[PDB]
């Protein structure tokens, strides 16, 4: 029994599924501190994700220390190269910076609260990060990852063609303002809701130079119109028109063939991914991250008690032998069966009866 | 400098940088280097073919290295090593994007040998199921003592390790020594939750 | 979807409002205001309110409205993230999904 | 004044020219390029919409 | 396979002999998907219900 | 610019190398078109 239980909680599908449960329970918990009061000390939620935090950035630090190249300087960039890893360094140096300032007196433990609250959105991330086991959800995944670049495309184009109808409305209707930073805001605000439903029919075209009636039948003298403000309604209709049907559909074009394009690929490159998920399963300690300091203390001792005082079979010579000459059969019919369907094309039929 | 009598060191350092990871070349190792040290059978390789299709590869006589390739043993690995060192060549001469055409015919040389790769792993299932899982899994004592499959991971093969043989070995290491294998998802959940219930699961006997 | 936008619901709900008790309303807020993003409304009024500043009423008063409570420049930020991953990004990968799929069908 | 105004109106008109001729500007990319073709190209069903 | 296809050509009852080598092809291959062993016998599976069809 | 100048002696291998080329192109056309399965089909016939 104890090593059907060791079996059982060795097997990389019982730790994988050990650890996204821990992962969901976290999320949970992160929410729930991060929606309720917190004091000046920590409550008990909080303090599982702190825990939570420091023992993923040991185990992170664990398997720097236990890479596989020897240069301690390859290893950062070995791990470097992958872009979630990173962004798990990021994010681990985030919190512990939001705990700094949380841990102080006010105004830093609202500075903390900001931090918390980018940090749920970074692990919501990663949650969708590990969906991707999923023969279905990774290739989207992996989708998602290709279209953002023709994201970026949109957003620099739609950038240019927005701030410019933004640069228009602001001095059109507003010639009266001093030097201030808000210029800024009123630019990018008003005209980057427009793409996605609301067109501010209030705030447009305002009837000025006129006695307007009020609720109570007075006719309140409106501010006159300043400049030629019919100008700002027109570049509107242009500007919602080319910004919203042209790049809009634009851009469903491109994700159709880019779809053309991934869909042919499709599962091959989820069974690619599924190696790396395998070996990063495996070489993970049984218990998930919050309870990942025993397995750290146990690894400790068994390599200072016991030591300091996966797919990798290990192969005979024999067996070496019987491999080499399977080896050999295999590529000598393999040279075989090429020539024998070169033999038999159509193509080798007419040029040898023409000769 | 002209650079006379390159160093096969400097060769070695050069499959350090084009197969990447941590691929320990025997070149780069310092048992070899005292050798080369000493001499400013013993120098002489167990394995010519290996070096001479390194050779061909890296000075892109394609040919050579086909004709290398045929010779020899371990032709998967020497398959996925020169597959990667096609790609990784490719990928440097597109990035300092010289004549496209020799980076166009790089990448043609990198899926050929993949190809070459992914027939033999081919005609190795249809001969004989375990005789191709061991070639797929035992240990490269002339590469780094790594496995046909990590260079394959290395390589970006992702046709090789779409294949039936890997995939069926993927699975098998997924469940691990558990082969209960009935609605594998539920069934964990109800063994990890509620911890006795792994009593009724059955398990691979060694 | 449902990861997306109770993302940026869970961040809106902790950053505007810090000074709620626990009560089961906190989920339907996380739910509610992020949801009707997609399909038109942006609710215009209820987004970046001038907060810390004595705004003018109806009849000319100036009332002091509550101080901004938190660094509340945050959520119109993310806001605009949101409703362009959410709505452009998803909206016309399912309508790519849509196409392949009659395709077949 | 008042002709002073119209000069602004002209300065705003011009900012949208500018920006445009950045577009424009842009072409130089292997990506973007392309991607300003791809808008003068459906310009001419942009207008057919604008007809109907 | 083949045996199934010379038995197929003697005999009687020939069409409801394909259709139930079909069913049973078909079936065959919905369990070998549903046990997920090898996958190439799942697809001659398939193909034997595609043939017999 | 791109104009390059070239002296007579130059044109004259570049004229040299271009007769070549032209040559050469359409002896390998007129080998691909001898070359194809049409031919051989219809030569074949004859
Ligand atoms: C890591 C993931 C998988 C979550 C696993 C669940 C349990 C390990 C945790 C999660 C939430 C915890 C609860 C969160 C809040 C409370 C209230 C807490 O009560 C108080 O804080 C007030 C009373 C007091 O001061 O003791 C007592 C512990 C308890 C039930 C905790 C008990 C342990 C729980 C169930
Ligand atoms: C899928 C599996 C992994 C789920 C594991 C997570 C749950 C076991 C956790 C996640 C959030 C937890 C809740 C978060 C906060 C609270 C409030 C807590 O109440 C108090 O702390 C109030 C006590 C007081 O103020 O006196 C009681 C436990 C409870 C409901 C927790 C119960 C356990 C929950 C549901
Ligand atoms: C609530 C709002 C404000 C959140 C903002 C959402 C975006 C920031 C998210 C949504 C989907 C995410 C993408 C989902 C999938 C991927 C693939 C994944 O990257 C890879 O697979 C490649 C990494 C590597 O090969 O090393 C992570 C980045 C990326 C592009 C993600 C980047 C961040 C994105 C665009
Ligand atoms: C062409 C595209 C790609 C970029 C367009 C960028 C503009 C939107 C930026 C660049 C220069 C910016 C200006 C640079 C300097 C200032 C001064 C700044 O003044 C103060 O902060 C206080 C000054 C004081 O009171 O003394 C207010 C913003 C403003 C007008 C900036 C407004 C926004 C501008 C015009
Ligand atoms: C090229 C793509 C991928 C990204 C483009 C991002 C920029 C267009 C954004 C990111 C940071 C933004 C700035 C962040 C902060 C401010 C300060 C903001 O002013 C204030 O908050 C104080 C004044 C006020 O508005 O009351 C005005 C907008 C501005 C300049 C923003 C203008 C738009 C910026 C430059
Ligand atoms: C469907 C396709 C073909 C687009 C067609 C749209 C245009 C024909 C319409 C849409 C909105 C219209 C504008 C809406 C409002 C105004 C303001 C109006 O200004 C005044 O009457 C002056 C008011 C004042 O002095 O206060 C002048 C016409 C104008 C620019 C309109 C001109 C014609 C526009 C651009
Ligand atoms: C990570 C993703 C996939 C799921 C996220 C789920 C959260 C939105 C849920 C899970 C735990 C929930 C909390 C669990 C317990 C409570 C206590 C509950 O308190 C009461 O009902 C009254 C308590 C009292 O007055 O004593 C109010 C809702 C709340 C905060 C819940 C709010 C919504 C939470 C954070
Ligand atoms: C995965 C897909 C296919 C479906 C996902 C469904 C859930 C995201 C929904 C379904 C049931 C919903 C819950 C149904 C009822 C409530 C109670 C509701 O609280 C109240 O009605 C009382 C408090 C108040 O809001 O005044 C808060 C939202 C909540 C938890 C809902 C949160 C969102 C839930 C979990
Ligand atoms: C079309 C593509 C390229 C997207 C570009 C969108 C952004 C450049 C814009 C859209 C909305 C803008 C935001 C709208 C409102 C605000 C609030 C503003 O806050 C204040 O000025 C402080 C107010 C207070 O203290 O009460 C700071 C800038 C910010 C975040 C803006 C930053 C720039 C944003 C994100």
């Amino acid at each position: 029994l104890g090593r059907k239980i060791y079996e059982f909680y060795n097997a990389p599908i019982v730790k994988f599924w050990f650890y996204t449960l821990a992962y969901i329970g976290y999320l949970m918990l992160f929410n729930y501190i991060v929606l309720v009061k917190m004091e000046r000390w920590p409550s008990t939620q909080e303090w599982i994700v702190i825990s939570y935090i420091f023992t993923l950035g040991i185990e992170k630090m664990r398997e720097i220390l236990m890479s596989e190249p020897g240069k301690l300087l390859q290893k950062v960039k070995v791990w470097l190269q992958e872009y979630w890893n990173v962004t798990d360094l990021i994010a681990i140096l985030l919190f512990s910076v939001g705990m700094i300032l949380r841990l102080q007196d006010q105004p830093f433990r609202s500075d903390g609260r900001v931090i918390y609250c980018v940090n749920i959105i970074y692990w919501y991330i990663r949650l969708l990060d590990i969906f991707g086991v999923n023969k279905y959800l990774g290739p989207y995944v992996m989708m998602i990852g290709k279209m953002m670049i023709d994201m970026m495309y949109f957003v620099i184009i739609m950038l240019v063609v927005l701030m410019s109808f933004g640069v228009a409305r602001q001095a059109i209707l507003f010639p009266n303002e001093e030097p201030s930073w808000k210029l800024a805001k009123n630019i990018f605000y008003m005209p980057y809701w427009m793409i996605y439903g609301e067109v501010f029919a209030d705030q447009i075209d305002p009837p000025c130079g006129q006695n307007e009636t009020r609720e109570d039948g007075k006719i309140i003298q409106l501010p006159p119109c300043k400049t030629g403000a019919w100008i700002v309604p027109a570049i509107m209709a242009c500007y919602l028109l080319v910004a919203n049907i042209l790049l809009v559909n634009l851009l469903i074009a491109v994700f159709n063939n880019t779809f053309f394009e991934v869909k042919s690929i499709s599962n091959q490159v989820w069974k690619f991914q599924r190696y790396q998920l395998i070996m990063t399963f495996h070489e993970r300690p049984v218990l998930p991250p919050p309870l990942i300091i025993f397995s750290h203390m146990t690894m400790i001792f068994q390599h200072l008690c016991c030591r300091w005082r996966g797919l990798k079979l290990f192969i005979t010579d024999d067996e070496l032998k019987k491999v080499h000459d399977f080896e050999e059969q295999c590529i000598e019919e393999y040279f075989r069966e090429k020539d024998d369907r070169f033999n038999s094309s159509n193509d080798e039929r007419i040029r040898v009866t023409s000769e | 400098p002209p650079d006379y009598r390159i160093s096969l060191i400097d060769i070695g350092l050069v499959i350090e940088y084009l197969m990447g990871g941590a691929y320990r070349c025997n070149y780069t190792r310092k048992r070899f280097r005292t050798l080369y040290h000493n001499l400013f059978e013993i120098n002489h390789f167990p394995f010519p073919f290996h070096e001479l299709m390194v050779w061909a590869v890296l000075m892109k006589r394609q040919k050579m290295a086909l004709f290398f390739w045929q010779h020899g043993e371990e032709a998967m690995a020497k398959a996925l090593v020169a597959c990667k060192l096609c790609k990784a060549m490719a990928h440097e001469a597109s990035e300092n994007d010289m004549v496209d055409d020799i980076s166009q015919e790089l990448n043609h040389n990198s899926r050929d040998f993949g190809q070459l790769a992914v027939e033999l792993l081919d005609q190795s299932y249809k001969q004989d199921e375990q005789l191709a899982m061991k070639l797929l899994t035992y240990e490269l004592k002339n590469w780094s003592n790594a496995t046909c499959l990590q260079l394959a991971v290395a390589a970006k093969h992702r046709d090789f390790i779409a294949h039936t043989c890997s995939q069926m070995l993927l699975t098998d290491m997924w469940m691990g020594r558990l082969r209960m294998r009935k609605n594998s998802g539920l069934k964990v959940i109800l063994g990890i939750l509620l911890p006795p219930s792994i009593l009724s699961l059955e398990f691979k006997n060694k």
